[PDB]
RNA sequence: AAGCUCCAGUUUUAUGAGGUAAAGCGAAUGAUUAGAGGUUCCGGGGUUGACCUAUUCUCAAACUUUAAAUAUGUAAGAUCCUUGUUACUUAAUUGAACGUGGACAUUGAAGAGCUUUUAGUGGGCCAUUUUUGGUAAGCAGAACUGGCGAUGCGGGAUGAACCGAACGUAGAGUUAAGGUGCCGGAAUACACGCUCAUCAGACACCACAAAAGGUGUUAGUUCAUCUAGACAGCCGGACGGUGGCCAUGGAAGUCGGAAUCCGCUAAGGAGUGUGUAACAACUCACCGGCCGAAUGAACUAGCCCUGAAAAUGGAUGGCGCUCAAGCGUGUUACCUAUACUCUACCGUCAGGGUGCCCUGACGAGUAGGCAGG
RNA sequence: GAGAACAGAAAUCUCCAGUAGAACAAAAGGGUAAAAGCCCCCUUGAUUUUGAUUUUCAGUGUGAAUACAAACCAUGAAAGU
RNA sequence: GCAGUCAAGCGUUCAUAGCGACAUUGCUUUUUGAUUCUUCGAUGUCGGCUCUUCCUAUCAUACCGAAGCAGAAUUCGGUAA
């Protein structure tokens, strides 16, 4: 839903985008998000910390 | 002189150390002068300016400093002669080399006690060039660019630092700098 | 073995001031008295000669325990060891300078205080902060009790 | 393609950034990418580069992606090309025949390492610049291919297996 | 251990502080130095004006303070009101702030408080980072941290402290680190490129290899020259203003020191080197042809060799492959620990429940404490 | 710096310009301008008692210091110190 | 101890037949120091004799390069144990 908006608003957005540097002005997403954190190294060579 | 290679001096030793109390009778400054050639004359006659350049992070012996500079001298004054163009050396030399002087053989080891022990006795100065700095600002005319260019050659082989010739830009180029009257 | 340990050793960038602090502290400074707990930084003027705590205390934040004549009595904590005391300094109010810090804390606090008491009557912002508060509590409010309990851990078991 | 080579993410954003008049103003890197692990970290690397952000900063508005639009078929890739070796990075054109943006980043790897020094740590390049099949200038590989739409020359190059038959 | 009793941390806010680079103060090697006021001496000439010191605006880097440090670890720090009554330091004077008595109203999770008694020191080590001494050292001596000690197992040829990993038992599965030509699990894998020395099968390591680096090795870059014809070689041409001022025994193309126009014009420079005391030729410049397509100079990095010499016998762990079994760039699939998950179950602790049963978590161990046998 | 015969060591005295580069017995470094410096007078508190606490040392003494209150005086306008 | 680079300079003239400073990078482990790893319930010392095996940085012999090699004594240097 959120990326409707930006659909919906620009023709302009992509092409210029893919081929040159620059960006256009009107609109803008946040985002929020939250996280999953997994422990993949172990405990060995680091400070307690 | 005495020798010791510069295995002993050129890795970055010390927290410096040139300082003026805590080092009565250190042995000499040799560079005979460091600007050279045309001192009675401004930069702004010479269309051209070279330097010499370090790829290393290192500690230059005087002996090496004033070596290298006087074999580029000579075949500076040799081939431009005597009233030839100008040269500045980048980097003076002080920073104080500490190194024990041969103990003796009674069984008297150091005889000091066992020892060594700080405050140890002056071998006389070296310069810091640490890497990117410029050891030798040259001015000339272009008609004589290959003789400071081989006179920066024979210079290399007197210092143990690896370095790079290269054409300067600065502050302008020679010729944006001169608009304004 | 050789050197000393020694109070005024390690001072030159904590003693001296910036060229703007240099010139002699101006009298309103020393004038100054405090209340108890009121929250004051301790450091040191380079330009008062006397009433100068150790120097190693410096940079420390503490709350005004009791006054006792010119100077005041801070209340502090060091760090390292095993069942570390809290300590009194007698430190003087040259050195003691106020914290600004708690004082805006204090007002917002105090400011979102009154906008609440109006949310309380005819309103509701929260819920669950507004259950253990009403519930909860004397102590009165205000004691000495609860400052062991807060000495007990700055002696840490693991640092140790 | 088939597991890529890197396509290039366009990737656009902001900042995005603090109560001031201020802001930081529009702006663009098309990178070359595997995805958004390498979308984002091209984008921190120009922001340090170029501009200096922060990563905060730094807000990225949208992705969008790249397959082949032209063409599969006939760049010879003018690349602008940084190489790390025995010290930093040293400037580079290098202009060599391809296939396409993916093919240009494996070829341009495999002369980084090899030819010249490289290893771990890089990174990139700078741009890269099509041009007319004519126009080709350094020199070896291309030179012949160029010579090949022309042709005749495609009858040449014709070469490779050979030796091999009898007929 | 044995018991007693029922709070810990962290971003964020605020403080002040390591530091070390370019200014300021102080020191200052220590140049170069123009401009420019003034020292003080004599010494010559027609107030001026040669002679040495030396302000003053003014210029190459070092070092110890300090701004602003930039940093970064840090690094301490996170109830209110009213009423009465009491005090208080300080003019028979002004105030607060004390203390009471009474009423009113307010991202975390056991990491945890206290006591008695107990033991082994009270000789350390290595690495990482930041060092300090020392030429250095498998050195000395600090800081901050992890490991070894006291920590197995898997990787690394072996191998206290390198990587993975913290271990009750037993099994099945799947993985880490790291590896897949053979030894040797598991690929003689896939896309490509360089290398031909047997380089080379190597994170760290008693793993060496430098200055110098050639270099026409390969590659890359930067600047110039090319179909208007470069380039290797071979071939080939040159009249005239006029043998040019200064100086000197003497420069006259070519010892030193000037300007630099022009004829005509394939083209024919007041000249490239070879000369004699000096003059004294011949070539080249500049120009043309025979050939036809790229070209050379500067830097840089791979590679590589050159630098490259040692002692009882050859190795990268070994055999030893070289569009790789090298090395680098991407990439697919496999293999592989006591890890992780799971099954069963032994201790502790949560606890529950009826001398006994059950749930789930944690669970290597020297010195050593305690408790059961 | 200037100014004053003689005097160079020349105080000396004078005028201007003069912010911590001076002075402050003694290392170091820090620190301060009607100052804690310099001068003039007056004086004895370099008194006795007790010492909260820190440094000692995180709990361990002497010693040291920073603060008192009692006792006693000084100078000082007095506050105070 | 020995080597490499650079080559000031000398060699009548000529860097390099030869000699070659300053500087500078290395290598070896066979002098000397440095250390404190190993051994203080014990490693027999120097030196010499004699017997063996080795090394290459080669003094001679072999083959070669250069020369300031006329011969020729020679000098320097390569390959080589």
């Amino acid at each position: 839903a959120y990326q409707k908006e930006y659909e919906t608003a620009e023709r302009n957005i992509i092409q210029a985008k893919r081929d040159a540097k620059a960006a256009g002005s009107y609109y803008v997403e946040a985002q929020h998000k939250l996280v999953f954190v997994v422990r993949i190294k172990g405990i060995n060579k680091i400070p307690p910390k | 002189m005495a020798r010791r290679p510069a295995r002993c001096y050129r890795y970055q030793k010390n927290k410096p150390y040139p300082k003026s109390r805590y080092n009565r009778a250190v042995p000499d400054s040799k560079i005979r002068i460091y600007d050279l050639g045309k001192k009675k004359a401004t930069v702004d006659e010479f269309p051209l300016c070279v330097h010499l350049v370090s790829n290393e992070l290192e500690q230059l012996s005087s002996e090496a400093l004033e070596a290298a500079r006087i074999c580029a001298n000579k075949y500076m004054t040799t081939v431009s002669g005597r009233d030839a163009f100008h040269l500045r050396v980048r980097v003076h030399p002080f920073h104080v080399l500490r190194i024990n002087k041969m103990l003796s053989c009674a069984g008297a080891d150091r005889l000091q006690q066992g020892m060594r022990g700080a405050w140890g006795k002056p071998h006389g100065l070296a310069a810091r060039v640490d890497i990117g700095q410029i050891i030798f600002s040259v001015r000339t005319k272009d008609s004589n660019k290959d003789v400071v260019v081989e006179g920066l050659r024979r210079a290399r082989y007197k210092f143990p630092g690896q370095q790079k010739i290269i054409l300067s830009k600065k502050w302008g180029f020679t010729n944006l700098d001169r608009p304004e009257y | 073995m050789g050197k000393s340990h020694g109070y005024r050793s390690r001072t030159r960038y904590m003693f001296q001031r910036d060229f703007r602090k240099h010139g002699a502290v101006h009298l309103s400074t020393y004038l100054k008295v405090y209340k108890v707990g009121d929250i004051v930084d301790i450091k040191a003027n380079g330009s008062i000669q006397k009433g100068m705590p150790h120097k190693f205390y410096q940079g420390k934040t503490g709350v005004v325990y009791n006054v006792t004549k010119s100077s005041v009595g801070v209340i502090i904590n060091k760090m390292v060891g095993n069942r570390y005391l809290e300590k009194r300094l007698n430190l003087r109010v040259e050195h003691i300078k106020h914290s600004k810090c708690r004082q805006e804390f204090l007002e917002r606090v105090k400011a979102n205080a009154a906008k609440r008491a109006e949310a309380k009557a005819q309103g509701v912002a929260v819920q669950l902060k507004r259950q253990p508060a009403q519930p909860r509590e004397s102590r009165i409010v205000s004691t000495e009790g609860n400052v062991p309990q807060t000495l007990a851990p700055v002696p840490y078991e693991t640092f140790i | 393609m088939g597991a890529f080579r890197f396509h290039q993410y366009q990737v656009v954003g902001r900042g995005l950034p603090t109560p001031t008049d201020e802001h930081p103003k529009i702006y663009r890197m098309k990178l070359w990418a595997t995805n958004e692990v390498r979308a984002k970290s091209k984008f921190w690397y120009f922001l340090r580069k170029l501009k200096k952000v922060k990563k905060s900063n730094g807000q990225i508005l949208a992705i969008n992606e790249i397959f082949e639009k032209n063409p599969t078929t006939i760049k010879n890739y003018g690349i602008w090309l940084r190489y790390q070796s025995r010290t930093g990075y040293h400037n580079m054109y290098k202009e060599y025949r391809d296939t396409t943006l993916n093919g240009a980043v494996e070829q341009m790897y495999t002369e980084m390492a090899s030819r010249h020094r490289v290893r771990f740590p890089c990174i990139q390049i700078i741009k890269t610049a099509t041009v007319h099949f004519k126009l080709c200038k350094r020199d070896n590989t291309k030179q012949f291919h160029k010579s090949d739409i022309k042709f005749p020359l495609v009858y040449r190059k014709v070469r490779p297996p050979t030796r091999k038959l009898k007929t």
